[PDB]
C-alpha cells in the first residue's frame, strides 16, 4: 500500500524498471524525452519499499520517489 | 564489590609511582569505549548534512577541498564502532590487571 | 539555434539540485521541443556519483 | 596580590610540596650506589625539581591555599599586577602560529585549483610549492588585511544553498 | 483496534498495537479531523492532566497522614527522619522488616526524600487531621475537572474556534486572575494563618474571623501608614514554633535567613507575593478586550519593524503564524517552563525557602536533580515541537521577508558558528584535564594549568563577598549601592553571603572553572543538534523534500551514500544523550561540592577536582562503599533496596544497547525461523496467532532503546545520590 | 531447524544460568540467605568434573604405572612452594564453579 | 501477449529433495505464487529458498509464497540460461491471476498498448507545502 510517483524529469533509462524485483514499474511511450519513453507505476499494491528504484535514477534529483505509508502483508514481505 | 571496587584500588592509587601509566590507560580506555557509541548509535544521515553547513564557511572564505568531504559509509561507521569499542573494553582490563598484580595484592 | 552554445559554461538555478549556484559545461542542447533539453556536465560529483544532468532553459543563466 | 591569593614564594604549602617531592627521591636514592647510573638519573631529577620550584616563585606566580600556582586571564589585572606572561601574551603567540597554518593551506588550495586535476595535487602534494608558501607566510596578518580591504577574501552568493 | 486511524487497523501485524499507542494523542494526523474538533479535544484533555495532579497530591497527603510521623517530626525536626509510605511485601524475610522498621512506626517504611514535611510545616500545618481534610478537598477538585472535560465536550457547552483564538482576553484573565489574584490570596494565607502559626497562635476556620493578624487592623491600610506592619519584626533568638522571640509584623523587608531555621523569613515571602500580585494585575489590564481601551497584539508586531531594514519586513505576518500554529505556542511554553524549572533548582539550594531544609542533606539533592533533569527533558521538547512547526504549520509566502524567513535563509552560518564553540570548548577543556591527569601521574602536581575564574569572583565581590578582596561597590561602604539598601536588606544579606557554611554563593576555585566551561560544551552542542534538526527539517541537499515525508521517518534508503538518521526525530533522538550527559556533569558537580562542605573538608574538592582521576577516585569509587554493602553475605542493612536498584539501572541501561546497536534485519530473519517451528511442531501448531509477529520497526527501536537507556541513567544515580548521602548523614 | 533448535538452548541457558544469579541477589537483599545457591545452601555441585579430577589424580597407581606422578597438581596432591610463593596447588570445584562453567556455554 | 496462457496445474516439477524454506500455513489460507518455464535440457540451478535443484527437459513448475521469490528466479534464468519464464498468483478460492508479462512484453521494453499511471507532469520538488493540505491526506498527490 505504498505510493510511487514519477515526475517530469524522466529520460527513459529503464534502470528503475530493471532494478525493482517485484515488477511494480513498467515503461510507457511518451513525447517528452529523446528516448520517447516514460516509466509508470500501475501496480503499487505489490510494492515493498526497497528503494532500489530511487538508487538507479541518474537525474540530479530523482524522477522516482517511493513515499512510504500504510503497511500490509505484501508490503511487509511476510512469507507467513 | 569484591572484584571491581576492591581490586581497582591499586590502579586508582597509581599516581606518583611507576604504575602511573596503567592509571592513565585505565581512563583513556574508557574514553575510546564511550567514543565508539557515537558511531554505533548514530547514522550517516545526520553527519552528511552537518558537513554541508561546514562546507559553506570553508566555501565562503575560498578555502575548500577539491576532494569533496563525505561522511563515512554505513558499514564503516559500524566497523569504526566495534573497533574503538573493543579497544577500550580490552585495554581497561590490561591496565586493571597488570597494576593489580604487579603490586601484588 | 534555440539555446546556449556548445561548450559554453552556465550557472544552474534549480533549488533542488546539488549543483545550485554552480557552474558547468554545456555538453549539448536538443532543439526538438523537449522540456529539459540542456545537457550539462560538472567536474564535482553528486552524492550518488553522477556528474551530468539535463536542465532547462529558464533554469540556467550566464556564468557568475 | 589579588583574589586572596598569596605569592608562591611566601606560601608554606608551596615549600611543603617541595620538601615532599624531594623526600621521595632521597628515599629512592638510598637503594643504589653513589657512582651508578640510577644514582645519576635521580640526582638529575632532583636537580630539575629544585629548579622547577624556584623558577615558578621567581616569576611572581600566585599560589592558593592548596599550594599550587594559579593563573589570571583578564589583561587588565594581568598588566596591573604583572601577570601578563601567564595567559595574555601566549594568546598572541598561538594566533600567529594558527593563522600561519590557515594562510598557507588557503594559498595551496587556491593555486592548485587554478590548474588541471586539482584532486591529484591533494593526495600527491607539490612539495616545492608547499615549502615555498610555508616560508612566505611570516607576515600573514599583512596579507589578510590586504585581502580583506581589497575584497578578494570572501565569495559572494556563488555558493550552494539547500532550500 | 485504532478507530482514529483506519490505516493501522487494516495492518495484520503487531505494528498495529505499537503504533496505535504512540499515535494516540496526535490529534492532527487522525482520520476525519477538523481544526475546530482539534481544539475541543485538547481543551478536554488538558482538564485530565489537572485531575491526575490534584489526585497525585491527595495521595501523598493521605499516605503521609495515615502512615507517617508528621506529628512527631514537628517536635524534633532535625533528628527525626520523615516517612513517606509504609511497606507490605510478603516476599520479605525477618531480617528485612527489622531493618526497614527504622522509623518509629511499627512496620517497615520508606523514608521520604521530597521535602513535603518541611513545606507543609512552614505554611502552618501541624496535625494529621488537617491533612485528611485536605486530601478530600483535592479529590473533589479532581472529580470536578473530569466532569468538566466531559461537560465541555458535549453538543452544547462546546466552545467555538473564535473563542480559542481570542488572545487578548486570555492574557488579561490569566495574568490578572490565575497569577495575580492567586499570588494575592497566598499572601492572605501567609498573613492570616501561617505567620501566627509560627508565633504560636493557632488560626483555623473556627477562629480566623475573630483573630486579627495585626493589632491595629486595617486602619493603617486606609490611613496610608503602611509602615506600621513592619515595626516589630521577629528577633534572631526566635523559635519557629513558639512565641519566644516573636513580633507583630506581617510585612517586612529584613532580607537574609532566619537563624535557627536556615530559611527565608516568612514576613518577607508574604511581602513578596503581594507585590507580584500588583504588577500582574496591572499587566492584565493591558490588552484590548470588548472595550475601547487597551493594546492590540497584531498592531504591535507590525509596528516594531526597523526602518533601515536590518530585519527586513520585521515581525510582520507573525501573529497569524503563532495564533494558528499550536506547535509554535507549545515550543515557547516549554522553553519558558523548562528554563524556570532550572531557576527553581538554582535558587532553592542557595536560598532555602522552607524550615529545616538546609539540614536535610538528602532532600536538597533530590530536589535539585529532579528539577534539572526535568528542565532538560522539557527543553529538548521545545526544539522538537519547534521543528514540527517548520514542517506542518509554516507558510513561506505569508512569512516572506520577516525575521523567521531571514533566519531560515542563512542557517548555514548559525550551524557553523555553533560548531566552532562546541569544538573549541571540547578540545581545550579536555586537553587541560588530560594535561592535569598526566602531570599529576608523573608526581608533579604543581605543573597543572589552574586558571582562576576572576570574572565570577568579581561578581561575588560586587554582591557582598569580602573574601577575594576586589573591593567593589557593594563590598565598599563608601559606595551608594551600599548606602542604599543599608537599612533594608544588606545587614541580613551580607551576613549570609559572607558565611561560608551555607550554599549561598559558595567559594570558587580553578576546579569550579573547568566545569562551568565543560557545562558550556553541553548546552552549545546540544543546541546544535536540535537547531539543526529544526532548520534542516524542511529540506537538505541530501533530501531536498523532507517536508513531504514527515517529522519521523526511518530513512530515504542506502542510496546517495546512505541516509540513516536524517529526520528531525533522529536529531532529537541524539540530543537526549547529550541532555543526560550535560545534566550529569551539572549534577555531579553539585553533589561533590556539597558533600565536601557537609563533611567539613572543602580542600577535597579544590585539589582533586582539577584532574579527572579525582572524580573517579574521591567521588564515585569512595562514596559507593556503604551503598554496595547493602546486602553482604554476612547480613543486610536498610540500604539493600538501593543497591538492588543500583544494579537494576546498570542493567536497564545495558539492555537499551541492544536496540541501539543491533538493528532490525538480524531479528526479522530470526522470527521467521521461530514461525517455522511453531507450525511444524505437532501440538503447538493447533494454536495460531490472531496478529502476525514481526520485529520492531526502525523508529520504534530508537525510542525503545532510549527508554531503556535513560531509565538506567536515572535509577542508577538516584540510588547513589540517596544512599551516599543518607549513610554518611552528611 | 538448526537456528530454531539452537535458539531454544540459548534461552534455556540464559534463564537457568543467569537467572540463578538474580535469584541469589534477590534472596540476599530480602534477608533470605538460606535460599540462595551456595555451599551452605541448595548446593549444585559439579560431580562429573570432581570425578575426573580424582581419576587423573589416582592414575599413576593403575592406568599409568610407569608415571612417577600426575600431569599436574590441579587434579590433586600437595602444594609446591617456591620463594615463599605457591606455584600451583589443587583447585577445588564447588557451587560457584558450576554456575560459571555453565555461564560460559 | 497474443493471449494469456492459462495455468496447467499438472506439469512435472524439478528434481528437488525438499527443504524448510517451502510454503507455510499462509499459502493455503491467503495466496501463493507459481512459476512456469520451458528448458531445452537438464541443468542445475540455485533455488531462492534452499539449495540446488535439477530442472527437467520441457515444462517445469514451482510453488512459492512470495512474488519476490518468483521474480528472483526469473532474473537468474533470463541471465544465466536465457529463458522466458511466466508466473501467476493463486488465491485460496482457486482463482488464478497472470502477473508479470501482463502485456506479453517485459516491462523494460516499451509497447504501444500501455497507459501511464501515477504520472505527475511536474518536476520533483515544485509541489505544495504540507500546510496547504494540513487537514486531509497527501502533499505529493
Ligand atoms: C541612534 C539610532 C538608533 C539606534 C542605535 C537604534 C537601534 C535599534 N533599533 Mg531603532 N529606530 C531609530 C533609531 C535607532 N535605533 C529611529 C529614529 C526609529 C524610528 C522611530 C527607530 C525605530 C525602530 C523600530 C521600529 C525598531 C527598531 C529596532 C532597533 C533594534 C534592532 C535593529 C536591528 O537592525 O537589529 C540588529 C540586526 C540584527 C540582524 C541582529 C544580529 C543578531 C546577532 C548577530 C546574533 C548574535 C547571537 C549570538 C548568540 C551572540 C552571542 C551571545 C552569547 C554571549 C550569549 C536596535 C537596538 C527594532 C527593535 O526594537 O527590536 C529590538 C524595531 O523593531 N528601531
Ligand atoms: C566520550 C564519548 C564522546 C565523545 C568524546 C564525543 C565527541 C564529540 N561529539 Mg559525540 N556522541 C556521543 C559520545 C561522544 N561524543 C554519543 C554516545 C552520542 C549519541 C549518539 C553522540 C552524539 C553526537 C552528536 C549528535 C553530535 C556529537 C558531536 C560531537 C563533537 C562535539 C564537538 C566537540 O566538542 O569536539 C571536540 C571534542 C573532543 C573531545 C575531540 C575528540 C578528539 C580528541 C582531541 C583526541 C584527538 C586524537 C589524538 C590526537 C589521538 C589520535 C590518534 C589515533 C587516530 C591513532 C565531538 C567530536 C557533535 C558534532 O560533531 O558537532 C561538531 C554532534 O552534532 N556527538
Ligand atoms: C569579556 C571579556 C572581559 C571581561 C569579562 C573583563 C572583566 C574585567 N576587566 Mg577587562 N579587559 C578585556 C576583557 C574583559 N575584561 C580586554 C579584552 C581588555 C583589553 C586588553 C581589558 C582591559 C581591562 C583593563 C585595562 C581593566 C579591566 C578591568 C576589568 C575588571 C573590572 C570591570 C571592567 O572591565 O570595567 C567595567 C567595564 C565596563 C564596560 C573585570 C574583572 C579593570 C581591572 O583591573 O579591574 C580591577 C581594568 O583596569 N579590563
Ligand atoms: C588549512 C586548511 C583549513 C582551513 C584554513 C580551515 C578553515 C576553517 N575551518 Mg576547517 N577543516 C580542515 C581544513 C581547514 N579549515 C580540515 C582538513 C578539516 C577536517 C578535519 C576541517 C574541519 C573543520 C570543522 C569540523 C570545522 C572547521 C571550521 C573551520 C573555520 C573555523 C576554524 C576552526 O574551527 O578550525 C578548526 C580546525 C580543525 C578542527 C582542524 C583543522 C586541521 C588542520 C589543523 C589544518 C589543516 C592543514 C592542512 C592539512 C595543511 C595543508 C598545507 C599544504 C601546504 C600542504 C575556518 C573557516 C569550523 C566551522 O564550521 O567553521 C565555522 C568547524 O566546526 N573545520
Ligand atoms: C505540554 C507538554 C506537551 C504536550 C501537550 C505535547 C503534545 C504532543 N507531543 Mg510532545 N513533547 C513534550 C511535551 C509535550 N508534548 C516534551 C517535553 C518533549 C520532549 C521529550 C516532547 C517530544 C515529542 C516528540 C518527539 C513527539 C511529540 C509528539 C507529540 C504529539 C502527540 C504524540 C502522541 O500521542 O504520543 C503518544 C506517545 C506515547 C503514549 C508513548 C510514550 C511512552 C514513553 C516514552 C515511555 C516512558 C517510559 C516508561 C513509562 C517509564 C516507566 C518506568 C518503569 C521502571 C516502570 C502531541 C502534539 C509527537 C508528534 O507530534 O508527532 C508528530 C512526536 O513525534 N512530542
Ligand atoms: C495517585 C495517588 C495514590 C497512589 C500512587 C497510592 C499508592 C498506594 N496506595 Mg493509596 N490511596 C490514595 C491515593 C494513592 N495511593 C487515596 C486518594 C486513597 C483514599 C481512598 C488511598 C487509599 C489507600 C488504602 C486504603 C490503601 C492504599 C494502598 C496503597 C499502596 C498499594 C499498592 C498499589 O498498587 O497502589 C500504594 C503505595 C494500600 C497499602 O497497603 O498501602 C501501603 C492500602 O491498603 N491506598
Ligand atoms: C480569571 C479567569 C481565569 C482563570 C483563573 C483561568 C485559569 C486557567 N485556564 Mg483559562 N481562560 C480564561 C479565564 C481564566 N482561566 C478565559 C477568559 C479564556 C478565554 C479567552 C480562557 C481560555 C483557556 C484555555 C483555552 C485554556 C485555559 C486553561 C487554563 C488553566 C491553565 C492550566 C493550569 O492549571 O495552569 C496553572 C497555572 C498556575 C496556577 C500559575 C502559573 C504557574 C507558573 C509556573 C508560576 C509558578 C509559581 C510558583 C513558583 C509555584 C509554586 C508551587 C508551590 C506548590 C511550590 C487554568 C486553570 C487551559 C485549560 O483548560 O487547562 C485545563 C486551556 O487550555 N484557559
Ligand atoms: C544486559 C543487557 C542485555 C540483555 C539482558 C540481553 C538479553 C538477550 N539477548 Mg542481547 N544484546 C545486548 C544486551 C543484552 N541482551 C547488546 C548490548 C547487544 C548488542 C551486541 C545484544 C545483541 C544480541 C544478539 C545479537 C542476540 C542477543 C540475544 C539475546 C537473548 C538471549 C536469550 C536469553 O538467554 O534470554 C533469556 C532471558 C534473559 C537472559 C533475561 C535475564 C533476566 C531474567 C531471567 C528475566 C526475569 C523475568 C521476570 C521474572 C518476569 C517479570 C515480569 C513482569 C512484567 C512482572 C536475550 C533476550 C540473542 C537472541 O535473542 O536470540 C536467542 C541474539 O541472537 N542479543
Ligand atoms: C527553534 C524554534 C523554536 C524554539 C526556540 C527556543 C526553544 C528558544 C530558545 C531560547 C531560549 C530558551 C532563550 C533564553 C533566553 C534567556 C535570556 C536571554 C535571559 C537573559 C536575562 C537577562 C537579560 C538578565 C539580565 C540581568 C538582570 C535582569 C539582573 C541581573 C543581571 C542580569 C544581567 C543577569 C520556536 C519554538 C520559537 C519555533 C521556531 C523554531
Ligand atoms: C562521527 C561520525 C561520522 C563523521 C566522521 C568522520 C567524518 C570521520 C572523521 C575522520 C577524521 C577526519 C580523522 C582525523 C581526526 C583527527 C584530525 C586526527 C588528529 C590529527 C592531529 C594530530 C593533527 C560519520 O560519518 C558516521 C557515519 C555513519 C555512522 C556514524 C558516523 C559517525 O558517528
Ligand atoms: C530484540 C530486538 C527486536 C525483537 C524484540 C522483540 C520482538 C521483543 C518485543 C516483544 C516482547 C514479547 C515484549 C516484552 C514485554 C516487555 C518487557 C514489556 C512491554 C511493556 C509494554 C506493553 C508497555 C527488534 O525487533 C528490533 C528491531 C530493531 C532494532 C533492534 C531490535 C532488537 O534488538
Ligand atoms: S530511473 Fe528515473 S530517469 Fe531513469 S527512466 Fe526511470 S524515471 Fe526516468
Amino acid at each position: 500500500a505504498h505510493v510511487v510517483k514519477i515526475y517530469d524529469t524522466c529520460i527513459g533509462c529503464t534502470q528503475c524498471v530493471r532494478a525493482c524485483p517485484l515488477d511494480v514499474l513498467e515503461m510507457v511511450p511518451w513525447d517528452g524525452c529523446k528516448a520517447a519513453q516514460m516509466a509508470s507505476s500501475p501496480r503499487t499494491e505489490d510494492c515493498v519499499g526497497c528503494k532500489r528504484c530511487e538508487t538507479a535514477c541518474p537525474t540530479d534529483f530523482l524522477s522516482v520517489r517511493v513515499y512510504l505509508g500504510n503497511e500490509s502483508t505484501r508490503s511487509l514481505g511476510l512469507a507467513y | 564489590r569484591d572484584f571491581l571496587w576492591a581490586q581497582s584500588s591499586q590502579v586508582i592509587q597509581s599516581y606518583g609511582s611507576a604504575l602511573s601509566a596503567y592509571g592513565l590507560m585505565f581512563l583513556g580506555a574508557h574514553f575510546v569505549w564511550a567514543f565508539s557509541l557515537m558511531f554505533l548509535f548514530s547514522g550517516r544521515g545526520y553527519w552528511q548534512e552537518l558537513i554541508e553547513s561546514i562546507v559553506w564557511a570553508h566555501n565562503k572564505l575560498r578555502v575548500a577541498p577539491s576532494i569533496q568531504p563525505r561522511a563515512l559509509s554505513i558499514t564503516q561507521g559500524r566497523a569504526v564502532g566495534v573497533a574503538h569499542y573493543l579497544l577500550g573494553g580490552i585495554a581497561t582490563t590490561w591496565s586493571f590487571f597488570l597494576a593489580r598484580i604487579i603490586a601484588v595484592g | 539555434e534555440i539555446g546556449p552554445k556548445r561548450g559554453s559554461l552556465v550557472k544552474v538555478l534549480r533549488p533542488e539540485s546539488y549543483w545550485y549556484n554552480q557552474v558547468g559545461k554545456v555538453v549539448s542542447v536538443d532543439q526538438s521541443g523537449i522540456r529539459y533539453p540542456v545537457v550539462v556536465r560538472f567536474e564535482n560529483q553528486n552524492y550518488a556519483g553522477v556528474s551530468t544532468n539535463n536542465y532547462a532553459l529558464d533554469e540556467i543563466e550566464e556564468v557568475k | 596580590d589579588i583574589a586572596g591569593l598569596t605569592p608562591c614564594s611566601e606560601s608554606k604549602a608551596y615549600n611543603k610540596l617541595e620538601r615532599k617531592e624531594l623526600k621521595v627521591l632521597d628515599k629512592r636514592l638510598k637503594q643504589y650506589e653513589p657512582g651508578s647510573a640510577p644514582y645519576l638519573a635521580l640526582q638529575a631529577t632532583k636537580e630539575r625539581t629544585e629548579n622547577r620550584f624556584k623558577t615558578y616563585a621567581k616569576q611572581g606566580l600566585l599560589c592558593g591555599n592548596d599550594g599550587l600556582p594559579h593563573l589570571i586571564s583578564d589583561p587588565g589585572l594581568a598588566l596591573r599586577f604583572n601577570h601578563a606572561g601567564e595567559v595574555f601574551i601566549p594568546t598572541f603567540g598561538f594566533l600567529y602560529v594558527a593563522g600561519y597554518i590557515g594562510h598557507v593551506g588557503r594559498q595551496y588550495i587556491i593555486l592548485s585549483k587554478e590548474d588541471a586535476k586539482p584532486t591529484d595535487k591533494e593526495i600527491i602534494l607539490d612539495v616545492p610549492l608547499a615549502l615555498k608558501l610555508a616560508f612566505q607566510g611570516w607576515a600573514w596578518p599583512l596579507a589578510s588585511i590586504q585581502e580583506l580591504r581589497n575584497g578578494s577574501l570572501l565569495e559572494k552568493d556563488e555558493n550552494i544553498t539547500v532550500s | 483496534f485504532p478507530k482514529f486511524s483506519q490505516g493501522l487497523a487494516q495492518d495484520p501485524s503487531t505494528r498495529r498495537i505499537w503504533y496505535g499507542l504512540a499515535t494516540a494523542h496526535d490529534f492532527e494526523s487522525h482520520d476525519g479531523m477538523t481544526e475546530e474538533n482539534l481544539y475541543q479535544k485538547i481543551f478536554a484533555s488538558h482538564f485530565g492532566q489537572l485531575a491526575i495532579i490534584f489526585l497525585w497530591t491527595s495521595g501523598n497527603l493521605f499516605h503521609v497522614a495515615w502512615q507517617g510521623n508528621f506529628e512527631q517530626w514537628v517536635t524534633d525536626p532535625i533528628h527525626v527522619r520523615p516517612i513517606a509510605h509504609a511497606i507490605w511485601d510478603p516476599h520479605f524475610g525477618q531480617p528485612a522488616v527489622e531493618a526497614f522498621t527504622r522509623g518509629g512506626a511499627s512496620g517497615p517504611v520508606n523514608i521520604a526524600t521530597s521535602g513535603v514535611y518541611q513545606w507543609w510545616y512552614t505554611i502552618g500545618l501541624r496535625s494529621n487531621q488537617e491533612l485528611y481534610v485536605s486530601s478530600v478537598f483535592l479529590a473533589l477538585v479532581s472529580a470536578v475537572f473530569l466532569f468538566a472535560g466531559w461537560l465541555h465536550l458535549q453538543p452544547n457547552f462546546q466552545p467555538s474556534l473564535s473563542w480559542f483564538k481570542d488572545a487578548e482576553s486570555r492574557l488579561n484573565h490569566h495574568l490578572a486572575g490565575l497569577f495575580g489574584v492567586s499570588s494575592l490570596a497566598w499572601t492572605g494565607h501567609l498573613v492570616h494563618v501561617a505567620i501566627p502559626e509560627s508565633r504560636g497562635q493557632h488560626v483555623g476556620w473556627d477562629n480566623f474571623l475573630s483573630v486579627l493578624p495585626h493589632p491595629q487592623g486595617l486602619t493603617p491600610f486606609w490611613s496610608g501608614n503602611w509602615a506600621a506592619y513592619a515595626q516589630n519584626p521577629d528577633t534572631a533568638s526566635h523559635a519557629f514554633g513558639t512565641a519566644d522571640g516573636s513580633g507583630t509584623a506581617i510585612l517586612t523587608f529584613l532580607g537574609g535567613f532566619h537563624p535557627q531555621t536556615q530559611s527565608l523569613w516568612l514576613s518577607d515571602m508574604a511581602h513578596h507575593h503581594l507585590a507580584i500580585a500588583v504588577l500582574f494585575i496591572v499587566a492584565g489590564h493591558m490588552y484590548r478586550t470588548n472595550f475601547g481601551i487597551g493594546h492590540r497584539l497584531e498592531a504591535i508586531l507590525e509596528a516594531h519593524t526597523p526602518p533601515a531594514g536590518g530585519l527586513g519586513a520585521g515581525h510582520k505576518g507573525l501573529f497569524h503564524t503563532v495564533n494558528n500554529s499550536l506547535h509554535f505556542q507549545l515550543g515557547l511554553a516549554l522553553a519558558s517552563v523548562g528554563t524556570i524549572t532550572s531557576l527553581v533548582a538554582q535558587h532553592m539550594y542557595s536560598l532555602p525557602p522552607y524550615a529545616y531544609l538546609a539540614v536535610d542533606f538528602t532532600t536538597q539533592a533530590s530536589l535539585y536533580t529532579h528539577h534539572q533533569y526535568i528542565a532538560g527533558f522539557i527543553m529538548c521538547g521545545a526544539f522538537a515541537h519547534g521543528a514540527i512547526f517548520f514542517i506542518r504549520d509554516y507558510d513561506p509566502e505569508q512569512n516572506k521577508g520577516n525575521v523567521l524567513a531571514r533566519v531560515l535563509d542563512h542557517k548555514e552560518a548559525i550551524i557553523s558558528h555553533l560548531s566552532w564553540v562546541s569544538l573549541f570548548l571540547g578540545f581545550h577543556t579536555l586537553g587541560l584535564y588530560v594535561h592535569n591527569d598526566v602531570v599529576q601521574a608523573f608526581g608533579t602536581p604543581e605543573k597543572q594549568i589552574l586558571i582562576e575564574p576572576v570574572f565570577a569572583q568579581w561578581i561575588q565581590a560586587a554582591q557582598g563577598k569580602s573574601l577575594y578582596g576586589f573591593d567593589l561597590l557593594l563590598a565598599s561602604s563608601s559606595s551608594p549601592a551600599y548606602s542604599a539598601g543599608q537599612s533594608l536588606w544588606l545587614p541580613g544579606w551580607l551576613e549570609a553571603i559572607n558565611n561560608n557554611q551555607n550554599s549561598l554563593f559558595l567559594t570558587i576555585g580553578p576546579g569550579d572553572f573547568l566545569v562551568h566551561h565543560a557545562i558550556a560544551l553541553g548546552l552549545h552542542t546540544t543546541t546544535l543538534i536540535l537547531v539543526k534538526g529544526a532548520l534542516d527539517a524542511r529540506g537538505s541537499k541530501l533530501m531536498p523534500d523532507k517536508k513531504d515525508f514527515g517529522y519521523s521517518f526511518p530513512c530515504d534508503g542506502p542510496g546517495r551514500g546512505g541516509t540513516c538518521d536524517i529526520s528531525a526525530y533522529d536529531a532529537f533522538y541524539l540530543a537526549v544523550f547529550w541532555m543526560l550527559n550535560t545534566i550529569g556533569w551539572v549534577t555531579f558537580y553539585w553533589h561533590w561540592k556539597h558533600l565536601t562542605l557537609w563533611q567539613g573538608n572543602v580542600s577535597q574538592f579544590d585539589e582533586s577536582s582539577t584532574y579527572l582521576m579525582g572524580w573517579l577516585r574521591d567521588y564515585l569509587w569512595l562514596n559507593s562503599s556503604q551503598l554496595i554493602n547493602g546486602y553482604n553475605p554476612f547480613g543486610m542493612n536498610s540500604l539493600s533496596v538501593w543497591a538492588w536498584t543500583f544494579l537494576f539501572g546498570h542493567l536497564v541501561y545495558a539492555t537499551g544497547f541492544m536496540f541501539l546497536i543491533s538493528w532490525r534485519g538480524y531479528w526479522q530473519e530470526l522470527i521467521e525461523t521461530l514461525v517455522w517451528a511453531h507450525e511444524k511442531t505437532p501440538l503447538a501448531n493447533l494454536v495460531y496467532w490472531k496478529d502476525k509477529p514481526v520485529a520492531l520497526s526502525i523508529v520504534q527501536a530508537r525510542l525503545v532503546g532510549l527508554a531503556h537507556f535513560s531509565v538506567g541513567y536515572i535509577f542508577t544515580y538516584a540510588a547513589f545520590l540517596i544512599a551516599s548521602t543518607a549513610g554518611r548523614f552528611g | 531447524a538448526i537456528i530454531s533448535h539452537l535458539n531454544w538452548v540459548s534461552i534455556f541457558l540464559g534463564f537457568h544460568s543467569f537467572g540463578l544469579y538474580i535469584h541469589n541477589d534477590t534472596m540476599s537483599a530480602l534477608g533470605r540467605p538460606q535460599d540462595m545457591f551456595s555451599d551452605t545452601a541448595i548446593q549444585l555441585q559439579p560431580v562429573f568434573a570432581q570425578w575426573i579430577q580424582n581419576t587423573h589424580f589416582t592414575a599413576p597407581q593403575l592406568t599409568a604405572p610407569n608415571a612417577l606422578a600426575a600431569t599436574s597438581l590441579t587434579w590433586g596432591g600437595d602444594v609446591v612452594a617456591v620463594g615463599g610463593k605457591v606455584a600451583m596447588m589443587p583447585i577445588a570445584l564447588g557451587t560457584s564453579d558450576f554456575l560459571v562453567h555453565h555461564i560460559h556455554a | 501477449p497474443w493471449k494469456q496462457p492459462e495455468l496447467d496445474p499438472d506439469t512435472p516439477s524439478p528434481i528437488f529433495g525438499g527443504s524448510t524454506g517451502g510454503l507455510l500455513r499462509k499459502a493455503q489460507v491467503e495466496e501463493f505464487y507459481v512459476i512456469t518455464w520451458e528448458s531445452p535440457k537438464e541443468q542445475i540451478f540455485e533455488m531462492p529458498t534452499g539449495g540446488a535443484a535439477i530442472m527437467r527437459k520441457g515444462p517445469n513448475l514451482l510453488k512459492f509464497a512470495r512474488k519476490e521469490q518468483c521474480m528472483a528466479l526469473t532474473t537468474q534464468l533470463r541471465s544465466k540460461f536465457r529463458q522466458t519464464p511466466c508466473f501467476y498468483r493463486v488465491y485460496a478460492d482457486g482463482k488464478v491471476q497472470y502477473l508479470h508479462p501482463k502485456d506479453g512484453v517485459y516491462p523494460e521494453k516499451v509497447n504501444a498498448g500501455r497507459v501511464g499511471v501515477n504520472q505527475n507532469m511536474r518536476s520533483i520538488g515544485k509541489n505544495v507545502d504540507p500546510i496547504k493540505v494540513v487537514k486531509f491526506t497527501g502533499s505529493e498527490p
